[PDB]
């Protein structure tokens, strides 16, 4: 726990659409190379063989994204071969976990400068595509009570009595923070447009974003033996109001991001200047049928672990997988909705499952230097109830 | 915007629409006697396109037809070799144009038939697989084919996607794709690049226009309609997410890179990723990542190299460039081959193949049979794979009359000596026999070294004394390098260059020099690996750079068939050309391998044993005591530093013929190293490799240059760079 | 900060490939019936301190998709903030689970972690993920992708590593493997794998062949691939090839968990430290000899734990080839009695994601049998990775 880790860089693609998108045709490696590449250009002179690990969050790793992605990106780059690559999955907090392990991987000391991130191309491996142990085994999944996402947030609208129109009116204002956000110019150096092998654009914006967002066009959209299951359980409750949509929730979309983590003298020595502090990390989880509460016990573990609260964070970045979602956990915790995705979400622009963490966390490193605020938390909830969270400090 | 147009050229396509709806597009550039997917075509087309769907309610089917004598062949090459770096967006705009008219043409909703009146290769093949049914004459001459990888470039009009979609992965690639493979109208029938075929041109129109009637009557709903625009679609093969593919896809660039030896041809690679890219998603991404590969070619060196000497430099070849101007034709009645040893057979072989009547002489009738024996057991091999009929075979042999007699010279028109190396033994040979054959018979050699000018006085008409190069194996060996002595005339050189294209072989013309140009470049790309052998370097480093470098055959196992008793007298023959001139011969390094070689006994596979051991005349392995006699090992190089070494030796000797006046053009240069001795065809030539040379000095001759120095300070002042190639 | 301690270290037996025991039970059921053995273990510990669950896996398809880890949290029916994340580094990723697990614990962010790995290899073979490196030709033509077969023959090739030497350690690991489990050294830590009747299904690792003569291993036989691996080697003129399925690792199904966290999580919950983790490290080698990985990683473990290899009392490297090992040997010049001394993957057998985690397990028994000090564990990769770890008898 001696060495402290901090962030470097923090850079990720711009999000494709699912349906006729962009990044359809890139294949989901070279979404990664595109990023190292840059980062070799942003610092030409950086040892490479400095670099003791590549670490990867990727919740469908098959087909395009099988065999070690994270090492095909270190071999396909030209990388040193002593760089490593590892890919790991859990669930939606794969590109937050990747950071935050190796986060702790510099803070044990046996590794000095690691790569973490991550990718998925939904349109080429959509969800599900890896099967699953739950899935496939009918004696596990009635046991366990498997239910979608989907259910869950509906689920939890109904509880907690948000309307249709409370979540749309969520929905609405994440396209417009994410609007203003890219009219502002704040992604202007983070997000970095992909190119082929020619060096012609493909792809230089979230193209999922519908900034022309109205409140009545979002009031015409229709919502999304798992209804009955979900209330066996929840069994004081009646009837399940399905209020979430696809204006609603978050985007299906192909994208990577890359995080560059290091110790003190790692960064000194290559040059590098550290853009904020890796401050705690916190892992935890909630019902595993309502499936979206998990976050709330993870940020209490992460604000208590840092000896912090509420009020010392300057701002909140939650994953907009559901509109609902984002409402209970503002609810629980009374956050100002002057510091809740001050620069809009996943509804707006998407929600590359395993690349999303490390999406977010960019974010707020780019937000509170743009700011010049101080304390920063990132976290996701995670299917099968799990909950990921983070808190940085800038530097 | 997203248009069928690119962006005042002549208009190249006629329309015609019938009572029926049908309408004929045909395709007829008057700029030019074959059509050419330029930019007169593509604006043609675009206009054309444009009017099939504003015109769609009274039009019922299409047939897209020529006026030329071949149906459509090649695109723009002209315009592809000046793409630089920064025109690679032009590029992929201008491919990604050509196959939004092809697909607007392929998804029209009615059936388009294509009348292929003859030879449909590249973009002209890639024109009819837009179409639904292809109908060909079978004609002679037609041909057809993908043959873009052998310029360098891919089919980017859609003749990667819909191979892969019409065959499949692995079957479009080995089949058609990866060597650009030109089949006969009834191969092309056999393996599904055609549909149906026609005895005449005249039944074209009207079978094609027939086969629209029926199929709008037989298939309504599926008329106009792809396979791959069909639903429930199944790729043959499977898809790379299929289980059976995903078994055997890992092992498709390995088998490659086998296949290509370690090469630097970029062009098979980029095939092969856009097949296997574009399988794994719809019809039209696949069709855009095949804009992105063919640009990424267009843009680079190789297909510049390749588009130099296999497009430029032939055609100008082949145009006549080093045939004399003015010198009219001259028939050939009776070929008299001088010799039955390897050289003459292959050369009495290739000449009867041809049509022409062979009188094969050597000092016996056994011998001179033996070397019709080469003939009968290459027919042999030819009918037992059913590349020949019996009656051909039979007709070709038949044209080969082994003897013994000079005076079965008698109405010989055309002498070829292919005799031992040795002078006053061709000037006996040639003594006993100008005076048998005609008076204007040419009397050619096959020397390799000894100047024509010496041997050309041993006959009295000097002015038809020429010489004649082939190189072995000469049933194969493309190239025959016509050397010209100070007598000859200028006639003699024009009749021996027609009778090079009537052979189905390629002719450089040389002026008489020591060495010629084959035999004296192709020395120093030997001389390189033997003095690394004697430098210290492992046997196995040395021949995997030879292949590496891309050459056909590594440089040790090529010195085994040349024997070092031919190359030890190169060595003493070259030293006294310039030995009387007060110049200093300063000796190669390699002289002293050779000698040990031949003093330890292994001279060569004629001999039985060399840098190789073979058994029983099939080569087994390095013999293992060359790490001991040299001391391998001692001296471990870069690898790219021998390949360097290798390809630069032969391309500063080159350069020097070039300053010399042994060669007359950088084509005769090229094609003559590529076709000749063997030059990696990636490097386009032994010339073209100097101005498209690549490293990490950069590109261009000033980085060959730079290269070359670079190896100067290394290996010897061998690799300094001639005057004429600097500033 | 923080010091990581091994306090269980527990794994199913391995069934074989042909005919296997364990090809009827899923690779979810593996994992939960080590749960549930730790369960018995320690009936009081509270679940609720368990932070995470990480599990190595290469194939994480079908069977083994979908976070097998957090799969086998809620099967268990283990409590739901105990996490769980499946993660690949190829055949280390049961010792890069482990390793990742005593460096969450280092950074005081973790109190107790369980770590391992499950490889249901013959109803989920390797490859069945796909990948990028095999199946995108681009990139495919670019790294020289070779099996590692052919790497350890080249590795046989040029260390001059005869195919007598290659059998005559593949003998050793029968011999050694065999003395193992008939004296009992495998009594405790191999869990033998039940129905849901309770019905006995296998309790031994099938792929043995104690009865394997020199003679038998003789009897054995041993894509462009050849050319290809040459062309980077180009000094070598021909691959002796060497390697057959008896000296080479045995395709198996398994799996293995440890527990890891600090001093004070496992005094809090009564439990009693086995070993320390002393180091771990990360390295690499060549790619197209694949197998060349161990050697710089087992170095940087021992450089940075102040070590020696006259330090180290066991050295435990994964048997995926015969000429691995001894290349490894040789270049270390590790003493034969202290090299894989219970018998290996050739033996045993190598269920990719699991392997790690159960030899580093079969040290943690071996030390306390022994009652020797240290013990440094290390595993080749594909991909020219490599990983390796040393621990300390406590
Ligand atoms: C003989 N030899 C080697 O033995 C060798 C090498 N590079 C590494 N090694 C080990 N090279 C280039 C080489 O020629």
């Amino acid at each position: 726990m001696s060495e402290e880790a901090f962030i470097y860089e923090a850079i990720r693609t711009p999000r494709g659409k699912q349906k006729n998108g962009s990044l359809h045709e890139v294949k989901p490696l070279s979404l990664v190379v595109g990023l190292i590449d840059e980062l070799r250009k942003r610092h030409p002179d950086l040892d490479e063989n400095l670099i003791s690990d590549v670490i990867l969050g990727c919740v469908s790793p098959v087909g395009d994204q099988g065999g070690d992605i994270a090492r095909a990106a270190v071999l396909a780059s030209g990388m040193p071969v002593t760089s490593g690559g590892v890919q790991l999955n859990r669930f939606c907090a794969s590109g937050l976990e990747a950071v935050n392990t190796a986060a702790q991987k510099v803070r044990s000391g046996w590794d000095d400068l690691v790569l973490a991130g991550g990718v998925e191309s939904m349109s080429r491996v959509p969800m599900g595509s890896d099967g699953g142990a739950m899935g496939l085994d009918p004696a596990t999944n009635y046991d366990v009570m498997f239910v979608p996402q989907s259910i869950g947030a509906d689920l939890i609208a109904t509880i907690e009595g948000f309307s249709r129109e409370d979540v749309d009116a969520y929905a609405l204002r994440s396209q417009q923070k994410a609007a203003e956000a890219w009219s502002g110019g704040y992604f202007a150096k983070s997000v970095v447009p992909v190119r082929d092998q020619n060096g012609l654009l493909i792809l230089d914006h979230d193209e999922h974003m519908r900034p022309d967002t109205t409140k009545e066009g979002l009031a015409k959209l229709k919502p999304a033996g798992f209804d009955d299951v979900a209330l066996q359980k929840y069994h004081w409750v009646e009837k399940i109001n399905h209020v979430h949509t696809g204006g609603n929730s978050s985007g299906i979309v192909d994208g990577a991001a890359l995080v560059m983590i290091g110790s003190a003298a790692a960064g000194k020595l290559q040059g590098l200047t550290p853009r904020a502090r890796i401050v705690a990390t916190a892992t935890s989880g909630a019902d595993p049928v309502i499936m979206l509460t998990g976050p709330t016990p993870a940020t209490r573990k992460v604000l208590d672990r840092a000896g912090l609260t509420v009020d010392d964070i300057d701002l909140f970045e939650l994953n907009e997988a559901f509109a609902s979602v984002v409402l209970k956990f503002q609810k629980d915790l009374n956050i100002p909705d002057e510091k809740l995705n001050v620069n809009g979400g996943a509804i707006a622009m998407g929600h590359p499952l395993g690349a999303t963490g490390a999406m977010i966390l960019g974010t707020m490193v780019d937000e509170l230097e743009r700011r010049n605020a101080r304390r920063a938390l990132i976290t996701l909830c995670i299917g099968g109830g799990m909950g990921v969270a983070t808190i940085i400090e800038r530097v | 915007g997203s248009s069928h147009h690119h962006h005042m050229p002549d208009n190249t396509i006629q329309w015609d629409k019938d009572a029926d709806g049908i309408v004929t597009l045909t395709m007829d550039d008057p700029s030019g006697s074959t059509n050419v997917m330029n930019e007169a075509y593509i604006e043609s087309m675009g206009k054309a396109v444009d009017r099939l769907v504003a015109e769609k309610d009274s039009i019922t089917g299409v047939v897209v037809a020529s006026a030329k004598k071949t149906f459509f062949a090649g695109g723009d090459v002209k315009t592809m070799i000046q793409a630089r770096p920064e025109d690679a967006g032009d590029v992929f705009n201008t491919v990604e144009t050509i196959k939004r008219q092809l697909r607007t043409l392929e998804t029209l909703g009615k059936p388009v038939v294509a009348a292929i009146n003859g030879a449909a290769l590249g973009g002209g093949l890639e024109i009819a697989l837009a179409c639904h049914h292809r109908i060909a004459a079978d004609v002679k001459g037609s041909q057809l084919g993908l043959p873009e990888v052998t310029l360098g470039l891919l089919p980017g009009g859609g003749g990667v996607t819909r191979t892969v979609r019409m065959f499949g992965i692995q079957n479009a690639f080995v089949s058609v794709l990866a060597q650009g493979t030109r089949f006969k109208p009834a191969k092309a029938k056999e393996i599904g690049l055609v549909d149906e075929l026609v005895a005449t041109v005249e039944e074209l129109v009207p079978a094609a226009k027939a086969w629209i009637k029926e199929e709008l009557k037989a298939n309504p709903d599926g008329a106009g309609v792809q396979p791959w625009d069909k639903k429930g679609y199944k790729m043959p093969g499977g898809t790379p997410s299929s289980p059976g593919l995903a078994a055997i896809l890992p092992s498709f660039p390995s088998n490659l890179r086998k296949q290509l030896k370690g090469a630097p041809m970029p062009a098979p690679r980029a095939i092969l990723a856009a097949a296997v890219e574009g399988a794994q998603v719809d019809f039209d991404t696949a069709s855009r990542i095949e804009s992105r590969y063919f640009a990424s070619l267009v843009t680079g060196q190789v297909a510049k190299n390749m588009m130099q000497a296999f497009f430029f430099d032939l055609q100008a070849i082949n145009a006549g460039g080093s045939r004399p101007e003015g010198i009219g034709k001259t028939p050939i009645k009776r070929i008299g081959v001088l010799g039955a040893g390897m050289m003459g057979a292959g050369i009495a072989y290739v000449s009867a193949k041809a049509g022409y009547e062979v009188v094969l002489k050597d000092v016996s009738l056994e011998a001179a049979a033996k070397g019709k024996g080469y003939s009968e057991k290459l027919e042999a091999k030819a009918l037992e794979r059913g590349r020949t009929t019996q009656e051909r075979s039979d007709a070709l042999l038949a044209r080969i009359t082994p003897t013994a007699d000079a005076a079965d010279f008698k109405g010989v028109d055309f002498v070829i000596e292919a005799v031992f190396e040795n002078q006053e033994l061709k000037h006996k040979v040639f003594g006993e026999i100008e005076d048998i054959v005609e008076p204007n018979a040419i009397l050619g050699s096959n020397t390799s070294t000894l100047p024509i000018t010496g041997l050309a006085t041993g006959v009295k008409r000097q002015e038809d004394f020429i010489g004649i190069h082939f190189f072995s194996p000469v049933d194969k060996m493309p190239l025959v390098e016509i050397i010209k002595g100070e007598k000859t005339s200028d006639e003699a050189l024009a009749r021996v260059f027609d009778y090079t294209l009537a052979i189905g072989k390629t002719p450089i013309v040389v002026n008489d020099s020591r060495g010629f140009f084959t035999s004296r470049v192709i020395g120093t790309f030997v001389n390189e690996a033997l003095a690394m052998l004697g430098e210290g370097v492992e046997p196995a480093s040395i021949e995997q750079a030879g292949s590496q470098a891309g050459y056909p055959a590594p440089p040790l196992q090529l010195s085994d068939e040349l024997n070092l008793e031919l190359m030890h007298k190169i060595a003493v023959a070259t030293r006294k050309g310039v030995e009387d001139a007060g110049g200093t011969y300063q000796p190669h390094p390699a002289e002293a391998v050779v000698e040990k070689m031949i003093e330890l006994g292994r001279s060569g596979r004629l001999k039985g044993a060399g840098f190789y051991e073979y058994a029983d005349g099939k080569r087994s392995g390095l013999w293992p005591g060359l790490r001991e006699t040299f001391k391998s090992g001692s001296s471990q190089p870069p690898l790219q530093d021998m390949i360097d070494r290798m390809l630069f030796a032969e391309a500063l000797e080159t350069q020097k013929c070039l300053d010399e006046g042994v060669l007359t053009s950088t084509a005769d240069a090229n094609i003559g190293s590529i076709m000749g001795i063997g030059f990696p065809p990636w490097t386009g030539g032994s010339a073209q490799f100097i101005v498209g040379y690549s490293g990490p000095a950069g590109t261009g001759k000033a980085a060959f240059v730079a290269r070359a120095r670079e190896l100067a300070a290394a290996y010897g002042d061998r690799f300094l760079p001639p005057e004429s190639l600097l500033s």
